[PDB]
RNA sequence: UGCCUCCUAAAAUGUAACGGAGGCGCCCAAAGGUUCCCUCAACCUGGACGGCAAUCAGGUGGCGAGUGUAAAUGCACAAG
RNA sequence: CUUCACACAUGCUACAAUGGCCGGUACAAAGGGCUGCGAUGCCGCGAGGUUAAGCGAAUCCUUAAAAGCCGGUCUCAGUUCGGAUCGGGGUCUGCAACUCGACCCCGUGAAGUCGGAGUCGCUAGUAAUCGCAGAUCAGCAACGCUGCGGUGAAUACGUUCC
């Protein structure tokens, strides 16, 4: 099965970066989880388990924007460059979700250091 | 140039080019360049593709050639040992078949010297 | 690695002595490829001892 | 626009639906890869198989094939670790449907005496494997400019279950069984 | 040195050679014919054509008019200095294998090491 | 006769005997650093030369492979 | 009486171009033949089959001698060299061809690339090589033996050594 295997040989490189990078309240993670269709994406703060800030492109403000894939992962990035401002933070760690770091990731990270995250 | 599996040497006159194929001699070799009209005396590598369809035709509907020749000398070997002929015991140990003296000779069905 | 490793892979032009023919994409140069048997003029993809006395002796 | 591919979601994938009732449409098997390699086992000696194997298969099959090194070393065959004794291809999409179409139109019956391919030739799961003689049959290379003759075997795998669900698919491609 | 297969009777023929490179004639109206089992020595002084008289009959060179003809028995060896020659950081194991363990020298199964070592390189 | 590892050693450490088993006086310019990716052995079915076993394809397989080098403690998240 | 892990002896055919093959074409001698020799004609790729003239023979048959000559082809190769072995299909003789006959046809196309130490024949129409006939005999293992002619050489200082 293709399927399985993708699933399977993604929470295995997820682990493979998490053993080095959790996240605390002073300078929480950047959760990214990518899909065919959209982008999810989470400041989680590892050491009670508890999300403070979310963003996605499933929502309508994301979902009518024009262009490409990757111009709705800007969008999405500088949303929640918006809301942890909101929230008091200003450094975070990023996380790859267990993804290659390029194309729609690279361009939601890259849209999140313009607009106050500093990483 | 291919003509049954066979792979025609290159720069050999026609007459002898055909006896390597396993199962045409010399004899044979006339009588496939007198059906089709190709002269003798030409060599393999002016052989033209619409010439070599004349003797793919004659040769698979009137010869027998490699293969299902080999198979048959493999098979009539095969029908003399289990029948228990006289031939078939004679095939088995590699004594020759034919009447031949095995005093003094027989090199060829047996191998070189054993010397004891 | 996908870019002028592999040999020159163009299309193809394939004929018969049969007089059949069709187009694939093959790595012959000039793409005139000229085969003598085919998948339609092959043999096998379209089709005792006591006889053997009788035609030399004939039956007592 | 391969001419078998567009042959196989024309009148193949209509018929497996009729001889094995399934009930959704990707349930219909279809060939994924077909793997073909030399195993040039005379590669321990002479280290001869850069022209050997490489400008040949890239002739045969389209790209240049993977030199595949050796597992654990073995003193009967007189090999080591890490030594070339194997070169690969795979042969995916595009590519693969007109290796198919090449090989059982102008390639297959240029066997010597060719009598057909035994259809017991299953693995159990539906994948199908055969052996060839030589540096003959494929008709990219030429008998003149080649070095020894070398055979090679060849993978065809299926997505189907069981094996005489992978028989109909490779029947309706044209492999001549018996 | 490793004996090879049976020579025949024809081991080198060559008609009329003629090679050269720019309006300078090197050959010409060159005939003789390679013994068998016998050492030939070829003569001359600098710039003349020695090196470029085996280039037209291991094939690297092609005669501008006449022929150079082998003969179906005859095997050659020969390597140039400055094609191929050697490589400067590649070991002398290498080079003679190419990381190989047993060679063939000819019909003949021979370890790389003990071949090495029959010429003089031996230990580490 | 110095140095490393285990049992003797009596569940922290330590512990003797001309008690019981082995190693070391190196090697590596990558077999060091870092980023990224991958999972092995064995077994079973199919396959040109090909055999118990070379390379290929598919199942099964949670550590039984592997670790520059003895042995212990470790390592599959890998330190492979 | 012909067996066959082997050993010796006398031969024949070879390893090729002073040759193979294909087409043409010239020259013998000595012999045999009525329980036989079978001309010619026809049929068969061929061994042969059938019809039957002539002859107890300087008459008729056996009888086309082959090397040679001329022309073509192959171009130094385990090959158009070599023709062993084996498969299939036939003829003849004989009551009968399995052990065990020769011949023919088609296919297969083995060793062999001039031979270790040692050894043999020959001094002229000889040696080397090429055919033909006879005796025994239903046929024949006839490459043997006894004969016949064709073409046709090289050397012999000399008597120390064997
Ligand atoms: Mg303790
Ligand atoms: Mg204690
Ligand atoms: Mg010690
Ligand atoms: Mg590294
Ligand atoms: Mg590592
Ligand atoms: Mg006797
Ligand atoms: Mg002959
Ligand atoms: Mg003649
Ligand atoms: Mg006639
Ligand atoms: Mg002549
Ligand atoms: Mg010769
Ligand atoms: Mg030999
Ligand atoms: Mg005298
Ligand atoms: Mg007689
Ligand atoms: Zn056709």
């Amino acid at each position: 099965s293709v399927s399985a295997t993708r699933r399977i040989s993604r929470l295995r490189r997820h682990t493979r970066l998490r053993k080095k990078l959790s996240g605390t309240a002073e300078r929480p993670r950047l959760v990214v989880h990518r899909s065919a269709r959209h982008i999810h994406v989470q400041l989680v703060n590892d050491l009670n388990g508890t999300t403070v800030a979310a963003a996605s492109s499933i929502e309508a403000d994301v979902r009518g924007v024009p262009g490409d894939k990757k111009a709705r992962s800007v969008r999405v990035g500088q949303l929640i460059a918006e809301r942890a401002k909101a929230a008091g933070i200003d450094t975070v760690v990023f996380d790859r979700g267990g993804y290659t770091y390029g194309g729609r990731i690279a361009a939601l990270a890259d849209a999140a250091r313009e607009n106050g995250l500093s990483f | 140039a291919r003509l049954v599996g066979v792979d025609l040497p290159r720069d050999k006159r026609m007459e002898v080019a055909l006896t390597y194929i396993f199962g045409i001699g010399r004899t044979r070799s006339n009588e496939i360049l007198a059906a089709t009209g190709i002269d003798r005396d030409l060599r393999t590598r002016d052989l033209t593709e619409e010439q070599l369809i004349h003797l793919r035709d004659y040769i698979e509907a009137n010869l027998k050639v490699e293969g299902d020749l080999r198979r048959e000398v493999q098979a009539d070997i095969r029908r003399k040992i289990e029948i228990g002929c006289y031939q078939g015991l004679r095939h088995r140990r590699g004594m020759p078949v034919r009447g031949q003296r095995t005093k003094t000779n027989a090199r060829t069905r047996k191998g070189p010297k054993r010397t004891i | 690695m996908k870019s002028d490793i592999h040999p020159a892979y163009e299309e193809t032009t394939v004929v018969c002595g049969c007089g059949n023919t069709f187009q694939t994409r093959s790595t012959k140069p000039g793409g005139r490829i000229v085969v003598e048997v085919c998948s339609q003029c092959h043999p096998f993809y379209t089709g005792g001892r006591v006889a053997r006395f009788e035609k030399r002796y004939g039956k007592r | 626009q391969p001419r078998l591919k567009e042959r196989y979601r024309s009148e193949i994938r209509d018929a497996l639906r009729k001889q094995f009732g399934y009930g959704n449409v990707m349930q219909i098997p279809t060939v994924t890869k077909v793997v073909v390699n030399m195993g040039v086992g005379e590669a321990a000696r002479d280290a001869k198989l850069i022209n050997g194997a490489v400008n040949d298969l890239a002739l045969i099959t389209g790209q240049k094939p993977e030199v595949r090194r050796a597992r654990k070393s073995i003193a009967q065959f007189k090999l080591r670790e890490g030594m070339p004794v194997g070169v690969r291809v795979t042969l995916r999409g595009d590519r693969m449907w007109e290796f198919l179409d090449r090989l059982t139109s102008i390639a297959l019956p240029r066997i010597r005496d060719f009598r057909g391919l035994s259809p017991k030739q299953f693995d159990g799961v539906g994948n199908y494997t055969f052996g060839l003689a030589e540096q003959a049959v494929f008709h990219e290379v030429d008998v003149d400019k080649i070095d020894r003759v070398r055979g090679m075997d060849i993978n065809v795998v299926t997505s189907a279950a069981t094996d005489d669900e992978g028989r109909a698919l490779l029947r309706a491609l044209g492999f001549p069984f018996k | 040195i490793p004996v090879g297969p049976r020579l025949g009777n024809v081991v080198v023929e060559v008609d009329h050679l003629d090679k050269g490179y720019d309006g300078r004639a090197l050959i010409k109206d060159l005939s003789f014919s390679l013994p068998r089992n016998g050492i030939v020595g070829v003569i001359g002084p600098n710039g003349v054509g020695k090196t470029t008289l085996f280039k037209t009959i291991v094939g690297l060179e092609t005669p501008d008019s006449g022929s150079v003809k082998v003969g179906e028995t005859v095997k050659l060896s020969y390597v140039d200095q400055a094609r191929a020659g050697i490589d400067p950081r590649k070991t002398v194991w290498e080079v003679v294998s190419d990381g190989l363990d047993y060679i063939q020298v000819g019909q003949t199964e021979v370890p790389s090491r003990a071949y090495v070592s029959a010429f003089g390189f031996k230990g580490p």
